[PDB]
RNA sequence: UAAGGUGAUAUGAACCGUUAUAACCGGCGAUUUCCGAAUGGGGAAACCCAGUGUGUUUCGACACACUAUCAUUAACUGAAUCCAUAGGUUAAUGAGGCGAACCGGGGGAACUGAAACAUCUAAGUACCCCGAGGAAAAGAAAUCAACCGAGAUUCCCCCAGUAGCGGCGAGCGAACGGGGAGCAGCCCAGAGCCUGAAUCAGUGUGUGUGUUAGUGGAAGCGUCUGGAAAGGCGCGCGAUACAGGGUGACAGCCCCGUACACAAAAAUGCACAUGCUGUGAGCUCGAUGAGUAGGGCGGGACACGUGGUAUCCUGUCUGAAUAUGGGGGGACCAUCCUCCAAGGCUAAAUACUCCUGACUGACCGAUAGUGAACCAGUACCGUGAGGGAAAGGCGAAAAGAAC
RNA sequence: CGAAGGUGUGCUGUGAGGCAUGCUGGAGGUAUCAGAAGUGCGAAUGCUGACAUAAGUAACGAUAAAGCGGGUGAAAAGCCCGCUCGCCGGAAGACCAAGGGUUCCUGUCCAACGUUAAUCGGGGCAGGGUGAGUCGACCCCUAAGGCGAGGCCGAAAGGCGUAGUCGAUGGGAAACAGGUUAAUAUUCCUGUACUUGGUGUUACUGCGAAGGGGGGACGGAGAAGGCUAUGUUGGCCGGGCG
RNA sequence: UACGGUGCUGAAGCAACAAAUGCCCUGCUUCCAGGAAAAGCCUCUAAGCAUCAGGUAACAUCAAAUCGUACCCCAAACCG
């Protein structure tokens, strides 16, 4: 959580759905897409640090991967942990 | 009327699970001929 | 296992033979017996289990010429 | 190591091109190349409305066998075969007839 | 060049390199999933001088 | 399109004993 | 080594190179999540939970390193119990798993044949277990011969389906001797006089020859048919290259290759030479493997099934001589020959092929050939061990059919 | 200037066959005589694939039951909306565990799938969606039982087992109501709470075990009494004068 | 206003009676077939500290990670 390296490749995008739209509106939580080892903590940091934002909560939760078919061959998406970072009041993104 | 399988996997994982066939050594026999087989899944474990 | 710790007899497998010669796998074991030698050099008793064929080596070789063949054997007495 | 290059000059030997002289424009790992304004074939591309909206019928060039085409010396104005040479430690190609380096 | 002018350096100056051009990379990152990166190339272009600042590193620190 | 076959048969009738 | 290239179905986008850091290929390294001998503990494999210590500080924490068991060795401590010993704690080492067949050893069937079936056969086969090497094992006569001699072991062809063994049934089946492949002999059981002699093992040091990328590599045009010429018909040329493959139909001369001739910064094999570190050569005088050989009992192995049955191995009970002495010569005795057990080491000829390269086939050509020419041990089936498919072909070029 | 194979025709030999030709097909084929065979198929309830037959026949999965108007659409008995009718209601409702694993929600499409049609679907395609100091798992603790240093035993493999270490189906700290999404909510917002540790400050100070005790800690049946969930009625409030 | 909805406002919000297989009740009574364990928790002291450490109490403060969480679940989603 204090080491520079490990925070900047915590964080591999932002989510841009409905849902997330509504967040920025609502209650000022943004979602990220992050590494599926990370810790609410870690992301914490990184985020507060990487955006001079202050950070109320961060909970987590872990999407599993769709199965598809290519043609004739099946596939699976792979699994990836989704944040809910909440700002605290006032700022801004 | 109740069919021979009754899934539950704590059981399943205990009973076929790669630890339990690595156990022993005839389990082990069991992945050494599956080993060679070629087998893409070689023990029930997910 | 049955294994003499002097001489190093352990058992072997043969025929039982009837009058009518028929043949049925048996086993030969060793006369086996844990007897405490006394060591006369450390003052001591030590257990070995010898059979008694051993049991007849030992006073011809002496307690301990046998022991320091068994330290070369690692037996760990 | 290659004895055919991307602008070198060649006249194909075999197909329906027979005797035509062109430029090579891209050489192929699939040891075919295109050469400029030769073999032309009328494709019939679908149009594609995110780019390229008009489509009709297009001719453009054909991949052809390199084995098919030879360089063209310039100065006897016959087709020739490609030698290797070392001059001043370059590996350099030269005409089989008349041995000059290209 | 890039090798051997990295070589040439000191740790402390590769440390410094090393964490900026993280920086673009994960920069690069943002506006690639943002959809506002057209020069895509940057992208491997920047995982490979990872690699290299990383590899000269190691042999700079005595194994 | 992956269809199959499978068949296990079973024994039972009358008598033939007269 | 290069003018092109970002592995495939598979395009596209955004690019990077073009005389040499583009790519690709070889050598040597760097990194190598998590599970798996799994080794910090646990565990429903790819997960859960730590301890110690070093170092960081934003005082929230964080980052490395170490911490399995067993064997051997050495220290330190440490009972009953006075010394001791067991035990205990550290530290260095080795091991642990995996893998086709071949090999040695420890165990070890039955079906079947006998026209049934017990001895016997199948067979010391299948299978299980331990262990090891590139080979293993065996091996330097207590061996054979026959009054002449040979001179370790292993393997091949004979001897020979002979001599024998065998409910003398089924069946099993030598040896001596000969011709070959390949040959190699030594050490301890002990001390001197000489002396480091030969030889062997470590290592460097060169030379030679390979291996791991590679390089160059001869000579054909015209005309006819044809969608296309490499075919037909003419006239040439190369060949230490007319092995093959590809190219729009069948190419010595279009292309890749072939014969050829070459190539290594670096790593590595092999062999010779050579330098160090061990290692002991020679001579004289000694010594000469004891609960062993043999025997009784019960089995096993020898072609040999207890038979008149030698020889070999021993579960059991006994038990010598020891060079002025012992073993063997197929019961046994005598004579005579031959050898010296109860301690070890040893290359080659031999067996096999998971794998690498090249090449070959009166071998197959998609219901064949591996189960699998195709994303096959897959789909699917079964709790599981396990079982286990079907499915190749547009054309030269997708030019894959605008409208 | 048309190979093999395919399909006709003609001729020919005692036969297995042969020769040649028209057509398809598009590239092989191969005399003679020798050689070697996975050398000749109608049968084996043969094997694999394809295609018939019965046959437009049986059947289309509980006799709880459907009907209409409107809409969309190329097309509506089956989809959507609406109004009726009927069925379940100790279930045919609601929430879970186990098990399944995206079947959930939205848009779009009708090849295949649905025992019919389908605009629809648990079908295809593309996006979206599960948020926990107080819910579980995990963590601490043990039951049966498993494994098991050393140890005992056993031809080998291994068997048993101590200290230990695992193993819930049991024992252990704590969150409720309201609101909100197309799909999540004791997990999200609002309001109001609670628990266990770490650190610091201050004050007062006997602490401390792998020990000891208590507690945790426990059956079956039966009998009431006091309560709440919940229901009924009245009152109250709003609406109604059929 | 997009049939949704959105925004604002918003009365009474009591009593009696009946009533569990739910709670007091891990109780009470009775019976024989005589009805887990451990840890958390409370307490007691050994050795080892008793200036310290540590304990108690009050404030302030940090921390509570990781994993499941959709949906079906007497069924068209599980075993057939
Ligand atoms: N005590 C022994 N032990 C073993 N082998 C021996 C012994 N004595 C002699 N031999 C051998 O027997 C052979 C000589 O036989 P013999 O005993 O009659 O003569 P020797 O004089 O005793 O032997 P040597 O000359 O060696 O001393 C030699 O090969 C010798 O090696
Ligand atoms: N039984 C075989 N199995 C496989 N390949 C074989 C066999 N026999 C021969 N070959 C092939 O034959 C090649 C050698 O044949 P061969 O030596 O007789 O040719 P050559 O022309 O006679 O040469 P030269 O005259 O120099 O001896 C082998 O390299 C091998 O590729
Ligand atoms: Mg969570
Ligand atoms: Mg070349
Ligand atoms: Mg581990
Ligand atoms: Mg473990
Ligand atoms: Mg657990
Ligand atoms: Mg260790
Ligand atoms: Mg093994
Ligand atoms: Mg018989
Ligand atoms: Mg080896
Ligand atoms: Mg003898
Ligand atoms: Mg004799
Ligand atoms: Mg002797
Ligand atoms: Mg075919
Ligand atoms: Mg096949
Ligand atoms: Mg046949
Ligand atoms: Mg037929
Ligand atoms: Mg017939
Ligand atoms: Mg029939
Ligand atoms: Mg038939
Ligand atoms: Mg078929
Ligand atoms: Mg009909
Ligand atoms: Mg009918
Ligand atoms: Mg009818
Ligand atoms: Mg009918
Ligand atoms: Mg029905
Ligand atoms: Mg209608
Ligand atoms: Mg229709
Ligand atoms: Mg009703
Ligand atoms: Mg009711
Ligand atoms: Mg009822
Ligand atoms: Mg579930
Ligand atoms: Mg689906
Ligand atoms: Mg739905
Ligand atoms: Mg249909
Ligand atoms: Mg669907
Ligand atoms: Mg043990
Ligand atoms: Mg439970
Ligand atoms: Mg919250
Ligand atoms: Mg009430
Ligand atoms: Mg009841
Ligand atoms: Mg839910
Ligand atoms: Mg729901
Ligand atoms: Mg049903």
């Amino acid at each position: 959580m204090i080491r520079e390296e490990r925070l900047l490749k915590v964080l591999r995008a932002p989510h841009v759905s409905e849902k997330a739209s509504t967040a920025m509106e609502k209650s000022n939580t943004i979602v990220l897409k992050v590494a599926k080892d990370a810790t609410k903590a870690e992301i914490k940091a990184a985020v507060q640090k990487l955006f001079e934002v202050e950070v109320e909560v961060v909970n987590t939760l872990v999407v599993k991967g769709k199965v598809k078919r290519h043609g004739q061959r099946i596939g699976r998406r792979s699994d990836w942990k989704k944040a809910y970072v909440t700002l605290k009041e006032g700022q801004n993104l | 009327m109740k069919r021979t399988f009754q899934p539950s996997v704590l059981k399943r994982n205990r009973s076929h699970g790669f630890r339990a066939r690595m156990a022993t050594k005839n389990g082990r026999q069991v992945l050494a001929r599956r080993r060679a087989k070629g087998r893409a899944r070689l023990t029930v474990s997910k | 296992s049955r294994v003499c710790q002097v001489t190093g007899k352990r058992p072997v497998t043969g025929n039982n033979r009837s009058h009518a010669l028929n043949a049925t796998k048996r086993r030969f074991l060793p006369n086996l017996h844990s007897h405490r030698f006394w060591v006369e050099s450390e003052k001591r008793f030590v257990t070995l289990r010898v059979s008694a064929k051993g049991m007849r080596v030992i006073d011809k070789k002496g307690i301990d010429t046998v022991l320091a063949e068994l330290r070369a054997r690692g037996e760990k007495y | 190591a290659a004895k055919i290059r991307r602008d070198d000059e060649v006249i194909v030997l075999t197909g329906k091109d027979k005797g035509k002289r062109g430029k090579v424009k891209n050489v192929l790992s699939s040891g075919k190349v295109i050469v400029e304004g030769i073999n032309l074939v009328k494709k019939h591309q679908k149009p594609v409305p995110a780019l390229n909206q008009p489509g009709g019928i297009v001719e453009k060039e054909a991949a052809i066998q390199v084995s098919n085409v030879a360089i063209f010396n310039a100065a006897t104005g016959k087709a020739d075969r490609v030698g290797f040479r070392f001059e001043d430690g370059k590996k350099v190609r030269f005409f089989k007839s008349n041995s000059e380096t290209i | 060049m890039k090798a051997k002018e990295l070589r040439e350096k000191s740790v402390e100056e590769l440390n410094t390199e090393l964490l900026n051009l993280l920086r673009e990379q994960f920069n690069l990152r943002m506006q690639a999933a943002s959809g506002q990166l057209q020069q895509s190339h940057l992208l491997k272009q920047v995982r490979r001088d990872v690699a290299r600042v990383k590899t000269l590193l190691n042999e700079k620190a005595g194994a | 399109x992956x269809x199959x076959x499978x068949x296990x048969x079973x024994x039972x009738x009358t008598a033939s004993f007269v």
